[PDB]
């Protein structure tokens, strides 16, 4: 089954470098030309740069020429893209897609078939911050609490209710970037019931500033 | 470079009905008799996949429902019936030239019926105002359309100033949106109101919800 | 919309009892007639229960005559299930499903038209145990690690790949029950330059133990 | 009572092919002419979907590519054309009398293409030898069919003794199975041998999948 997983993302700042691979499986790798694609919420998808099966042939979108490289490692299955220079501009999702030819009769046809996961890349001086976790405690047989997780840099942040025990009614909303600092906000419904005679608690983690908190939301009083 | 332009921009399709996406070329894109555009899929966290290919090629493993069309310029994606799983962003593309150019996607969306909002309100926490901040938070939650406008009055007042609205996609089982509204103010203008109000107009209903706290 | 939740399930001893909520929504409760419906392996889905909008009727199952007692409170929007003389046979996934009527032109026909998620409830005598996580550590372009959880009861654990981060190509396997213990593992691929360069640990919760541990993977040597 | 009696049991189906599974009860379930079969859809930690009531009436927001028929004693589902999203597990039910009855269900899966396993073997931890337990895991991944013949050797020996095999459902996007066979010894009985070996029979291929480590 064809497959590729992108990795090296990250948080760079504005004139750095950064390397991102992207591992396949599946398919005779050293026979395919590979494609990096990118994506941003202005940007939709945009074409990055392309190398064919031995790399004879290379081509780099305008925006990209002059700053990253496109590389493989047939032997490795690798697909690699060498960022430098790096400007906001620049941050988004990373795909690495393979570029597949349907044996037309009409002669083959190439049509980037397979894609993956994709990288976050974010390039910012803005500083790493580590957020703040707060209960949200009520003021019907259905009762909504949440946690409210600010100030912190960089995306993105996970959160979980009771372990992901409580999974079902559970809306976690995107964050929002309000002056280099994000903020985001969870809530998880649970028959009154259960609340409080059954703890409820949200389990935040921060990969970034390595910060892993569970806040339990107790009644307000 | 040629340009690809989608329309419209979003839709809303009931589930049996047929969606149709429009993706115009400014230059053409068949080269001899075969149109190189191409159609992608792309449901949220998910990375893109392979609609139709050539213009009305069915991509692997893609149900006869999606079907493509259009020559030269013009281009469109059909979708026949619409099902509860097809919820996604839809992309035109040529491979015609370099560089390899896409369309800025079309987000198709189940129209269900109208869902009202399930609004709730938090003031802030103890350990919030400890550290000097108050935020006061309000969910909006399971509505249907997302067309919503959340307001804020302190004490009476119209705030338009320190608010945060967020939204969620289309759920994935339910088709209904929710959102959350985020007042910040500091601990020591929270403590100069007394009453926080959070309001919603929505179009199932001529009154908003009015959901308020007095500190 | 038409919301059901059930609560109460749980770890009972054989000859004891519970009681199941269902807290309803979304619909004029006192209007319909509700049901409580089980599964378990050695079942499938097996009818327990059933009682009119009043009350004036209800109905139980062979096997939950004279122990179980359905009910409701129109008001509280909840209907209930109290189970006494439990016995393992009853260990089984309990959904209150709603009665809803299908307006016909023959007249109205009725049909469990909505259920909730369920509830756990297991009777067993077994003792109370946590788990213990052992690190899977490889002996490509793709390497697959892993976590094995074993001797804990009852079911369930959680298990998590870097906090939720690593979310795809994630194995989380059926428990088995050997001898009153349950035993899982679970399996994650990632690209074989991120380990060990970058940290890849299971985070393991097992609430009825109140036991939460995070193991990292770490080469053996 | 009445007994629903399913057909067949398992069912593994192409996607765009026609999925027809079979029901039938001990007594006749229609009432005069309206029969009370219901049909319910369940897809792995989900609760059942209402399907098809009344034998042949959709229910709600359910394609038209569901139908349900039959009268009296026998009754159908079918399902055309096959989807990505249809596996589950189906049942039917009886609502003329009391009790009400279900079938045992029947798992309809996704015929994709065969697909070897990937194995992967690990000994035991330093920390689970520290406690003197040594549990050998083996992880059989992404294959199909799921039938699969999975065997331990110790020294070259097999070893039906102490080994615990789990299956994953059919996966979601992949359409495949996956597997862990774990291999239980004590610390000193594990430090008693050298090879350790794990094996996997499966259609892809004649010769097994041998993966194995020298303790």
């Amino acid at each position: 089954d064809v497959q590729l997983v992108e990795s090296g993302g990250g948080l760079v700042q504005p004139g750095g470098s950064r390397k991102l691979s992207c591992a396949a499986s599946g398919f005779t790798f050293m026979r395919f030309g590979m494609h990096w694609v990118r994506q941003a919420p202005e940007k939709g998808l945009e074409w990055v740069a392309y190398i064919s099966s031995g790399s004879s042939t290379i081509y780099y979108a305008d925006t990209v020429k002059g700053r990253f490289t496109i590389s493989r490692d047939n032997p490795k299955n690798t697909l690699f893209l060498q960022m430098t220079s790096l400007r906001s501009e620049d941050t988004a999702l990373y795909y690495c897609a393979r570029s597949g030819g349907i044996e037309r009769y009409d002669g083959t046809y190439y049509v980037m078939d397979y894609w993956g996961q994709g990288t976050s890349v974010t390039v910012s001086s803005a500083k790493t911050t580590p957020p703040s976790v707060y209960p949200l405690a009520p003021g019907n047989s259905m009762v909504t609490l949440g946690c409210l997780v600010k100030g912190y840099f960089p995306e993105p942040v996970t959160v979980t209710w009771n372990s992901g025990s409580l999974s079902s009614g559970v809306h976690t909303f995107p964050a929002v970037l309000q002056s280099d600092l994000y903020t985001l906000s969870s809530s998880v419904t649970v028959p009154s019931s259960p609340r409080p005679s059954e703890t409820v608690t949200c389990n935040v983690a921060h990969p970034a500033s390595s910060t892993k908190v569970d806040k339990k939301i107790v009644p307000r009083d | 470079d040629t340009v690809l332009t989608q329309s419209p921009a979003s839709l809303a399709v009931s589930l049996g009905q047929r969606a149709t996406i429009s993706c115009r070329a400014s230059e053409s894109v068949d080269y001899y008799g075969k149109s190189f555009m191409n159609w992608f899929q792309q449901k949220p966290g998910q990375p893109p996949k392979l609609l139709i290919y050539a213009a009305s090629n069915q991509g692997s493993g893609v149900p006869a429902r999606f079907s493509g069309s259009g020559s030269g310029t013009d281009f469109s994606l059909h979708i026949h019936p619409m099902e509860e799983d097809d919820s996604a962003m839809y992309f035109c593309q040529q491979s015609k030239e370099v560089p390899w150019t896409f369309g800025g996607g079309t987000k198709l969306e189940i129209k269900r019926a109208d869902a009202a909002p399930t609004v709730s309100i938090f003031p802030p926490s103890s350990e919030q105002l400890t550290s000097g901040g108050a935020s006061v938070v309000c969910f909006l939650n399971n509505f249907y359309p997302k067309d919503i406008n959340v307001k804020w009055k302190i004490d009476g007042s119209e705030r338009q100033n320190g608010v945060l609205n967020s939204w969620t996609d289309q759920d994935s089982k339910d088709s209904t949106y929710s959102m959350s509204s985020t007042l910040t103010l500091t601990k020591d203008e929270y403590e100069r109101h007394n009453s926080y109000t959070c309001e919603a107009t929505h179009k199932t209903s001529t009154s908003p919800i009015v959901k308020s706290f007095n500190r």
